């Protein structure tokens, strides 16, 4: 495995810098070195290759360099479109190929938006068939960091809260989303269900009732 | 220059498992194949390389003796196969065209679930209006992937389907919701399909106030 950080992150319209550090038996025993950007959901695509050369359909943003056993990705004018996971590849003895572990770039000039929050009531479909789910939906946040609590009554619920880890939109916002599975008589027993949505201090509240 | 993969796959550790890749549009005996893994959240791992004119092979030593790389010059296609699947092999696999030193052509991939849990198909229940916002609950399915669609494809405009809660009984749960004009709610059908390939569920779910 080629050694390349974690993250990098820029501003947009500054340059930003990969490294990619190998052994003599890959990047310092060949000018093969190929550069691969992968967005998510989405197959890698061909950025740089044979160290410095550059295919048709790359920006002239991208340039290549090999000191040593260490390669290097620049990227110059950075666009928001540039946020990718960035993987460099080297041709080993043998006949072998070798990937890195990856770099997630970071383009940090976002702008702050709020949660909007939409709550789901259970429905009679699922009632009838003894069981309760409440679904909330938080939708275009940034950054991607969120907190949910679920309170009957005011009072805070502990068990059947079910919350996913935010991921992107295709606005770049991220959405997430909580599941509060509850009886049937536990839904009717309380006069209101609330879902409290907290992103950077703020917390945006939502409720529904029998 | 198109190398489509094979369907998705779920299996049970210890079956056995062959996945192809269909190349189309150039002299196949004169690129190189390669395999190309990457697990879900992880990076990509090389697998081995196989030449289509003599199929001689180069493996990662990480994964020889535990997978196969094969061809069939006759039809263009590659082969990947497992004489005993571990759940460790859960994985997205791509199938690559490599020529010299880059890897310049992909496949779709084929995404391969490795699990011991038995494959559940979900239940639907419509999330009815209360712009308006519909929608449906896909509840309690393995494995992922559902795919919800509106009117048979024909309500793509306000479509965000969320993504999938792993719950701890070891399901999925996810949530597709589709906005609307708050006046078309009376005059017009919302339907949504919800189709589940490894159960061969396929429900459609009309969603009313």
């Amino acid at each position: 495995v080629l050694t390349q950080p974690a993250s990098v992150s820029g501003s947009p319209g500054q340059s930003i810098t990969i490294s990619c550090t190998g052994t003599s038996s890959d990047v310092g025993g060949y000018n093969y070195v190929s550069w691969y950007q992968q967005h998510p959901g989405k197959a890698p695509k061909l950025m740089i290759y044979d160290v410095n050369n550059r295919p048709s359909e790359v920006s002239n943003r991208f340039s290549g360099s090999k000191s040593g056993n260490t390669a290097s990705l620049t990227i110059s004018g950075l666009q928001a479109e540039d946020e990718a996971d960035y993987y460099c590849s080297s041709y080993t003895t043998g006949s072998r190929a070798v990937f890195g572990g990856g770099t997630k770039l970071t383009v940090l000039g976002q702008p702050k938006a709020n949660p909007t929050v939409t709550l789901f009531p259970p429905s009679s479909e699922e009632l009838q068939a003894n069981k309760a789910t409440l679904v909330c939906l938080i939708s275009d946040f940034y950054p991607g960091a969120v907190t949910v609590a679920w309170k009957a009554d005011g009072s805070p619920v502990k068990a059947g809260v079910e919350t996913t880890k935010p991921s992107k939109q295709s606005n770049n916002k991220y959405a997430a989303s909580s599941y509060l599975s509850l009886t049937p008589e536990q839904w009717k027993s309380h006069r209101s269900y609330s879902c409290q949505v907290t992103h950077e201090g703020s917390t945006v509240e939502k409720t529904v009732a029998p | 220059v198109q190398l489509v993969q094979s369907g998705a796959e779920v299996k049970k550790p210890g079956e056995s498992l062959t996945i192809s890749c269909k190349a189309s549009g150039y002299s196949f005996p004169n690129y190189w194949i390669t395999w190309v893994r990457q697990m879900s959240g992880g990076g990509l791992e090389w697998m081995g390389r196989i030449d289509p004119g003599d199929s001689y092979t180069t493996y990662n030593p990480s994964f020889q003796g535990h997978v196969t790389i094969s061809i069939d010059k006759s039809t263009n296609t590659a082969y990947l196969h497992w004489n005993s699947l571990k759940a460790s092999d859960t994985a997205m696999y791509y199938c690559a065209r490599y020529y010299v030193s880059l890897v310049d052509i992909w496949g779709q991939g084929t995404l391969v679930t490795v699990s011991s849990a038995s494959t559940k198909g979900p239940s639907v229940f419509p999330l009815a209006p209360s712009t308006a916002a519909l929608g449906c609950l896909v509840k309690d399915y393995f494995p992922e992937p559902v795919t919800v669609s509106w009117n048979s494809g024909a309500l793509t405009s306000g479509v965000h389907t969320f993504p999938a809660v792993l719950q701890s009984s070891g399901l999925y749960s996810l949530s597709s919701v589709v906005t609307v004009p708050s006046s078309s709610l009376g005059t017009q059908t919302y339907i949504c399909n919800v189709n589940h390939k490894p159960s061969n569920t396929k429900v459609d779910k009309k969603v009313e106030p």
